[PDB]
């Protein structure tokens, strides 16, 4: 299949600059053209940048809020496209997608997180929800954990590697005095744990932070 | 450039109905003879958009007759005709007849369904967390319908509004229900010198609230 993967992405100071780069794969990348889109819960979908190919000598066109700002390139050889951005300021912070498309088709990437924060890089604390002192009181019991003061996004979390994903709900992050926290619940049948292990793994690649908490009866 | 008026905000449809989303755009979004680059994008939860509809009615390779475009003059619709639990997310339209490439602000379809009581549980603090000089408290709500729900924290019996963070899951696509987290946070000073701790929800279901609670010392 077609596949599109964006990098690059993380945390800057305001007036910062960054180089975002996209791979694609499972079609003929030199012959279509390419933009750049961003998203944020303020502007929704906004469209950054556009390169053409080489027969219309790398012609590119650029969004107003973003001209001489931002720069978008590629390399046809390496089957990648790239975008240079300097002067960053905070209303610049999103998810940068690279989409390739025709008259007939649009595939999109995976997107890349940009932060663009004075903010400084903190590492979660990770506790472990454990339900309070009883005797099974159900035919179903609920875990927890806790990944909290952290910045910026994003983190990973998983149950056993991932192996628990059914009665998992992982909920958003709020973000409140320049920190994160999140937290996750998993319900199994009450047979399953104690007797059986239950782990949250936790992952911030920006403090290069990794933690597996065992969830332990009190 | 090109403003696109997408509407309604949110669309709750039940199982096997019909979905009606609308876009407007402020001029002829017509490139040449037989070419009109209107698109309609779906994103689920978690996911980049991924194309249903593009140049107006052509259905992208992969996607249902279940889903259908059409669009006259200034007004573009897309039609989901029988809705299933994993339909739900945000839709799109896009134009690409005039750069810059402009978007609508979203429909967010929600899957309707019978009304669910949350399953509510509440967490002490960990012995980690309270080596720190913190203590949170969590409590979680999950699995209910309607999205519309209430919660309140009490210590000791009285209501505490201070230090409490809350975040929702999107609705789930197989059960289409919400789910909610609650996460108050004190010092560990302020833990110990109380007893009792409640998570306290209201939610149309029950007329009397749902009550989950420990006490500092029994546990």
């Amino acid at each position: 299949e077609v596949k599109l993967e964006e990098s690059g992405g993380g945390l800057v100071q305001p007036g910062g600059s960054m180089k975002l780069s996209c791979v694609v794969s499972g079609l003929t990348f030199s012959r279509f053209w390419m933009s750049w889109v961003r998203q944020s819960p303020e502007k929704g979908l906004e469209w950054v940048a556009e390169i053409r190919l080489k027969s219309d000598n790398y012609a590119t066109h650029y969004a107003e809020s973003v001209k001489g700002k931002f720069t978008i390139s590629r390399d046809d050889s390496k089957s990648r496209l790239y975008l240079q951005m300097n002067s960053l300021r905070t209303e610049d912070t999103g998810i940068y997608y690279c989409k390739i498309y025709f008259y007939s088709f649009s595939y999109w990437g995976q997107g890349t997180l940009v932060t663009v924060s004075a903010a400084k890089t903190t590492a979660p604390s990770v506790y472990p929800l454990a339900p309070v002192c009883g005797d099974t009181t159900g035919s179903s019991v609920t875990l927890g954990c806790l990944v909290k003061g952290y910045f910026p996004e994003p983190v990973t979390l998983t149950w056993n590697s991932g192996s628990l994903s059914s009665g998992v709900h992982t909920f958003p992050a709020v973000l409140q005095s320049d920190l994160y926290t999140l937290s996750s619940s998993v319900t199994v049948t009450s047979s399953t744990w104690p007797s059986q292990s239950i782990t949250c793994n936790v992952a911030h690649p920006a403090s290069s932070t990794k933690v597996d908490k065992k969830i332990e009866p009190r | 450039e090109l403003v696109m008026t997408q509407t309604p905000l949110s669309l709750p449809v039940s199982l096997g109905d019909q979905a009606s989303i609308s876009c407007r755009s402020s001029q002829s979004l017509v490139h040449s003879y037989g070419n009109t680059f209107l698109n309609w994008y779906l994103q689920k939860s978690g996911q980049s958009p991924k194309l249903l509809i593009y140049k107006v009615s052509n259905r992208f390779s992969g996607v249902p007759d279940r889903f259908s475009g059409s669009g006259s003059g200034t007004d573009f619709t897309l039609k989901i005709s029988r809705v299933e639990a994993e339909d739900l997310g945000v839709y799109f339209c896009s134009q690409g007849t005039h750069v810059p490439y402009t978007f609508g602000g979203g429909t967010k379809l929600e899957i309707k369904r019978a009304d669910a009581a949350p399953t509510v549980s509440i967490f002490p603090p960990s012995s980690e967390q309270l080596t720190s000089g913190g203590a949170s408290v969590v409590c979680f709500l999950n699995n209910f319908y309607p999205k519309d729900i209430n919660v309140k924290w009490k210590i000791d019996g009285s209501e505490r509004q201070n230090g409490v963070l809350n975040s929702w899951t999107d609705q789930d696509s197989k059960d289409s229900t919400y789910s909610m987290s609650s996460t108050l946070t004190l010092t560990k000073d302020e833990y110990e010198r109380h007893n009792s701790y409640t998570c306290e929800a209201t939610h149309k279901t029950s007329t009397s609230p749902i009550v989950k609670s420990f006490n500092r010392n029994e546990c």
